[PDB]
C-alpha cells in the first residue's frame, strides 16, 4: 500500500503580534543559513534593546548666575516629555509602542569657577510643587551642589504614579518634575567670572513595552 | 444509547456549564514558539468549535489586586435591589403585592431595573429568596406582615383596599407583629412554599400567570392615622445561598430593561 | 445576682446592605426551620453558579459585508473593542438585540479582561482574496480613519485567506492599557481624557479586492461574533446600553 | 475598662412565626423554672404524636346501592379521586358527616400521596353478579360519563365477584398525576387549568346483572370507606370543606 | 435537520432549541442555546440532543 | 505534524426497523440526561408489553 | 423555654472617639464582606508606618 503526502491547508505562521492563518498554505522552503563574519568589521555589540534605550540624554541646559536671589527656582522641566523628543534615539522605541514603565536615573553636572561660592539643591519630585515647603525638601531624594568640595551627583528614584503604565498622547499629570533652586546666593567680587553652567544628563531605567500602535 | 438513533460520528458535551472562574490569577508564555492552533478553526462543528482561543504569542496577565470576588451570583446578587413601593390612604388599608417573575408584566406592577433582568437570564427557579422591608414616615402605627402561598384565596393583587380576610386565617399560616417606632426595618426570609416543582421566568400564555409565582406577601396597619404626614413602605429582594440557576438563557434586549 | 451588661455600639437600626453577611436575615417563617436540599432530576444537571457561562459563548454583535466594488486598502468597518458592543435589532417583533456578554457587564463599574472576535465568512467556494485584521490601540476617540495600510503593518494584526474550508478566525484582543481598572464611562453623559472604555480599534481593511466567478454575487457577508476570555469585572451598578451606531 | 458592643441588626420587634424556633417564649411564670414529666399511668398509654392515626383507619365516605333493574354497563356512581371526599350527613342532630381523612387534609395547600378504598357489600348468600373498578385519570372536570365500557378496558381495573365469604376489596389507588405536588383548588373559587385535586375518578360498572331469590330485596348496598397509605401534606391553612354533591 | 442546498448559492441558517417561547430572547444572542448552525460551504447535516426543560 | 480532523460523512443510524444512511453526516451533540424522580409520582410500573 | 436576658449598662448612644476600639465599624457596605491584600508594585516599596 502507497500513499502520496499531499500539502497541508491550514498554517500557523508569522511573527510575535502580527498572526495570520491560511486556508490554501504551501511549503516554506529554507536554502541556506545565516552567516557570521568572523573577520568583525564592527568591533562592538549590535544595536538592542539593552543599549539603546538606557543612556544618558541631556535635556537642559540653563545658566545659574550671580543676580539669582535665594529660593528662585532654576530649572522646571518635565523630565518624561524632554525624552519625547525627535532628535533622541528612545523616540525610536517609543514611536510604535503606546504604553510605557519606566525608572527615572538623574545626574546633573556645574561647573563653577573656585572664586565663586554658593550652592544649589536637585531634588525630585512626583506630579507638581503645588503646596511643598522649600526649607522641607530634604525628605525628598535630592542631591545638593557645593563651590568648595563636588560637582556630581546621581539620583535613582522609582516610578511614582498613580498608574501602572503611560500614555504618551494625553497624560493626566506630569510624573516626575526635576527641580533645582538656589540654595545659597552667587556671590563674586572684581575680576571673578558671572556665570557657571548648568547640565542636566537622564535616562530611562527598567523600561517595558506593551500594546503596539499604527499610528504615529 | 437507550434509544436505538445511531450515527457515523460522535456527538461530543456541547455548551459546558461554567467553563472558567474570573478571577485573573495562575491556576512562561499561554502563546509563543508554539504555534496557535485555535487561530484558525471550523465554527459549524461545535467539536472543532471547542479549541483554546489565541491569535497572538502571550503571556500571564498576573494575580488580581481585590480581596474578595466579584464574579458569582451568590456575592453578586447578594446586594439588594428595588421591587416595589406603595402608600395608605386610609384606616387598615391592607396591601396585597404578589412576587411575578414574567417579563410581560411591565413595572411598577411587575419586575423593576435589576430583578427584569436577573430573572429572565435562567429559565427554571427553586429556591428562597431574601425580603428586607423599610417603614419610614408617620410614628404610632401599628401592623402585622405574613406569608401565604399560591392556590389559595388570598385579596386583590396589586390593589390597596379593605382586607376580606380575618385575623384566623392570616395568623394560621404565619406571621410576625411589630410597631413602625421600635424598630421599623424588618430583614426576613421568604421560603419556598409551592407544589410544583420549580418556577419559571419567561412564559407565554395562560401558565404565564400560573407556573411563574410561587410566593405572595402581605401587609396589615392600625393605629392610622396622626397628624398629616406620608407612610411609605419599601420592598427589596436579594437572592439566598439555598436556590439554584438552569438552563442558561439570552438576556433581555434593549427595550425590556426599564426601571420605575 | 446578675451582672450582665454591654454598652450599645453605634450603627444602631441602620439598614446595611453593602454586603450579604449584614443584609442576610435573622429568623424565618418556615415550622421548625426547615432547610431546602438539591434536586438535580427536572433540572438536566446544568447548575449555573457563575456568569461565565454566558460570556465566552460567541454572540453576533456587528454585520459587515465584502464587496468587490472597493479600493486596494479602503477602511470598511471601524470597530471600538470592549465587551459594550452591540447594534443591531429587528423591526418585528419591536426589539433591539443585545450581546450575551454586554449584559453581563454593563451591570459594574469597571471591566478587566481579554477579548476574541470570530469572523465567519459565508463565501462560495469560489472566492478569493485577503483581509487584515489590525489592532489600533488607544481610545474610542481619535481620527482612525487617517491611518495609511503600510502604517498599519507596524501595530499587531493577523492576515487571512478568504478561500478555503475553515470561516472562523478566533482573533483574540490583548489588554493594551495604561490603567488597570477600565471604567464605564457610559453612565455620564460627557467626555473626559482619562477615563476610557476602549483599549484598542479593529479595521478591517481592503487588504485585496473580491475576485469571484459571474454566477454569483459580488458580496461576501462576514458575521462578527463575541467572546471574551479572563474576564474580570467589579463594583456593581444598573445602565441600560445605549445601541452604538458607531 | 467595659468593651462590649454589638450593632442593633434588622428584623427588630418583629412577631416572627413562620417557625417555632422564633414563636417560642423566653421566660416562664413558673416558681423555680419547673419541667413536666411523662406519666403513662391513666392515659392507658395511647400516645398520638403523629396524623397517620387518623387518615389510614377507613372512614366512611359514600353509599351507592347496586338495584336489579339496570341495564349491562350502565353506570351507578362517579368519585372524584380524592382525600378530600365526603357527603354524608344527619338530620337529627343537625350535622354533616365528616370522614377522618378529609379534616387532617383540608389544613393544607397540597396533598401528595395513594389512596384506598373499602367496598364492602352486605349482600345476603344468594345474590350474585359482577362489578368493574375502573380507574378513569385526568382532572375532576371531563365529560366522563361518554366512556363505553369496552373503553374502560384499557385503563387498570379490578373485577370482583359478589357472592362469597369475603366482602372488603381494598382497591389502592395510584399517584397517576403530571404535577408532583396537586394543590387546594377547594380554597378558591374561580375554576382554572393547571390547578387540580383529583388525580383520577373511579365509576363502578355494571359489569352484570343482580340475580337473585323471591324472599330477598332486589338491590344490594354497596360502603364506600376511605384510607390512605404513603400520604405527605404541607403549607398548612385553614379551610372548612363543603359537602360534595357530585 | 436535514436542509439541500445547491453549491451556487450563499448563506446561512441558525437551528435553536427554545423552551417555552421565544418572548424576549435576543436574535443576536441566540447561541448561548445548544443550537447548529448551517453553510453553504461545508456541510448540511447537524444534531441537537437536548433533555426534557419543563417547569414539572 | 498536525492534522486537523473533520466531519464524517457515512452515518448509520436510527430506530430498530427504520434506517437511514446518510452522506452528509454531522456530530450528534448531546447534553444533561435522562432524569429519574425520587418522589415517585407514580407507584406503580409504567406502560410496558407484559402489563397491557 | 428560652432565658435569655441581660440588663442594659450604662453609656448607652454615647459616640467614643477617644480610641479606635470603639471608633470601628460594625459592619460593611462591601459585597461578601471582603478584604484588601498588600500590593507593593507600583509604590516603590517606600512604606510609611511611622
Amino acid at each position: 500500500e502507497q500513499m502520496i503526502q499531499s500539502v497541508d491547508r491550514t498554517a500557523v505562521t508569522g511573527a510575535s503580534y502580527f498572526t495570520s492563518v491560511d486556508q490554501s498554505s504551501v511549503h516554506t522552503a529554507e536554502v541556506g543559513s545565516h552567516q557570521i563574519e568572523p573577520l568583525k568589521t564592527s568591533v562592538d555589540k549590535p544595536g538592542s534593546k539593552k543599549t539603546q534605550g538606557e543612556k544618558f540624554f541631556l535635556i537642559h541646559s540653563a545658566r545659574w548666575l550671580t543676580t539669582h536671589a535665594l529660593f528662585h527656582e532654576v530649572a522646571k522641566l518635565d523630565v518624561v516629555k524632554l525624552l519625547y523628543n525627535e532628535q533622541f534615539a528612545v523616540q525610536g522605541l517609543l514611536r510604535y509602542h503606546t504604553y510605557a514603565r519606566f525608572g527615572i536615573e538623574i545626574q546633573v553636572q556645574i561647573n563653577p569657577t573656585p572664586f565663586q561660592q554658593g550652592g544649589l539643591i536637585c531634588a525630585m519630585v512626583p506630579g507638581d510643587q503645588s503646596y511643598g515647603s522649600i526649607a522641607s525638601l530634604t525628605v525628598y531624594p535630592h542631591g545638593l551642589l557645593n563651590c568648595n568640595i563636588n560637582n556630581v551627583v546621581r539620583i535613582k528614584v522609582p516610578f511614582i504614579y498613580t498608574r501602572g503604565a503611560y500614555h504618551f498622547k494625553d497624560p493626566q499629570y506630569p510624573v516626575w518634575e526635576l527641580t533645582i533652586r538656589v540654595w545659597s546666593e552667587l556671590n563674586i567680587g572684581t575680576g571673578t567670572s558671572a556665570y557657571t553652567s548648568l547640565n542636566v544628563l537622564a535616562r530611562f531605567t527598567d523600561l517595558e513595552l506593551h500594546g503596539l500602535t499604527p499610528l504615529s | 444509547d437507550d434509544s436505538g438513533g445511531f450515527s457515523t460520528t460522535v456527538s461530543t458535551e456541547q455548551n459546558v456549564p461554567d467553563p472558567q472562574v474570573g478571577i485573573t490569577t495562575m491556576r512562561m508564555d499561554v502563546s509563543g514558539v508554539q504555534a496557535p492552533v485555535g487561530a484558525i478553526t471550523t465554527i459549524e462543528d461545535p467539536v472543532l468549535a471547542k479549541k483554546v482561543p489565541e491569535t497572538f504569542p502571550e503571556l500571564k496577565p498576573g494575580e488580581s489586586r481585590h480581596t474578595s470576588d466579584h464574579m458569582s451570583i451568590y456575592k453578586f446578587m447578594g446586594r439588594s435591589h428595588f421591587l416595589c413601593t406603595f402608600t395608605f390612604n386610609s384606616n387598615n388599608k391592607e396591601y396585597t403585592f404578589p412576587i411575578t417573575l414574567s417579563s410581560t408584566s411591565n413595572p411598577p406592577h411587575g419586575l423593576p431595573s435589576t430583578l427584569r433582568w436577573f430573572f429572565n437570564l435562567f429559565q427554571l427557579y427553586r429556591g428562597p429568596l431574601d425580603l428586607t422591608i423599610i417603614i419610614t414616615g408617620a410614628t404610632d402605627v401599628d401592623g402585622m406582615a405574613w406569608f401565604t402561598p399560591v392556590g389559595l384565596a388570598v385579596d386583590t393583587p396589586w390593589v390597596e383596599k379593605e382586607s376580606a380576610l380575618q385575623i384566623d386565617y392570616k395568623t394560621a399560616l404565619g406571621a410576625v407583629r411589630f410597631n413602625t417606632r421600635r424598630t421599623g426595618n424588618i430583614q426576613i426570609r421568604l421560603p419556598w412554599y409551592s407544589y410544583l416543582y420549580a418556577v419559571s421566568g419567561a412564559l407565554d400564555g395562560l401558565g404565564d400567570k400560573t407556573d411563574s409565582t410561587f410566593g405572595l406577601v402581605s401587609i396589615q396597619i392600625a393605629n392610622y392615622n396622626h397628624s398629616d404626614e406620608y407612610l411609605s413602605f419599601s420592598c427589596y429582594l436579594s437572592v439566598t445561598e439555598q436556590s439554584e440557576f438552569y438552563f442558561p438563557r439570552a438576556p433581555l434586549n434593549s427595550n425590556a430593561m426599564l426601571s420605575t | 445576682m446578675m451582672r450582665n451588661e454591654t454598652r450599645v455600639s453605634t450603627t444602631e437600626n441602620v439598614v446595611n446592605l453593602s454586603n450579604y453577611e449584614d443584609a442576610r436575615a435573622k429568623m424565618s417563617f418556615a415550622l421548625d426551620q426547615e432547610d431546602w436540599k438539591s434536586d438535580p432530576s427536572q433540572g438536566g444537571g446544568i447548575k449555573i453558579t457563575h456568569f461565565t457561562t454566558w460570556t465566552s459563548i460567541p454572540t453576533l454583535a456587528a454585520q459587515f459585508p465584502f464587496n468587490a466594488s472597493d479600493s486596494v486598502g479602503q477602511q470598511i468597518k471601524v470597530i471600538p473593542v470592549d465587551p459594550y458592543f452591540f447594534q443591531m435589532t429587528n423591526t418585528n417583533p419591536d426589539q433591539k438585540c443585545i450581546t450575551a456578554l454586554a449584559s453581563i457587564c454593563q451591570m459594574f463599574c469597571f471591566w478587566r479582561g481579554d477579548l476574541v472576535f470570530d469572523f465567519q465568512v459565508f463565501p462560495t467556494k469560489y472566492h478569493s482574496g485577503r483581509l487584515l485584521f489590525c489592532f489600533v490601540p488607544g481610545n474610542e476617540l481619535i481620527d482612525v480613519t487617517g491611518i495609511t495600510l503600510k502604517q498599519a503593518t507596524t501595530a499587531p494584526c493577523a492576515v487571512m485567506d478568504i478561500a478555503g474550508v475553515q470561516s472562523t478566525l478566533r482573533f483574540r484582543v490583548p489588554w493594551i492599557s495604561d490603567t488597570p481598572y477600565r471604567v464605564n464611562r457610559y453612565t455620564k453623559e460627557a467626555h473626559q481624557k482619562g477615563e476610557y472604555t476602549a483599549i484598542g480599534k479593529l479595521i478591517v481593511y481592503c487588504y485585496n479586492r473580491l475576485t469571484s466567478p459571474s454566477n454569483v454575487a459580488h458580496h461576501v457577508r462576514v458575521n462578527v461574533y463575541l467572546s471574551a476570555i479572563n474576564l474580570e469585572c467589579f463594583a456593581p451598578l444598573y445602565h441600560a446600553m445605549d445601541v452604538t451606531t458607531q
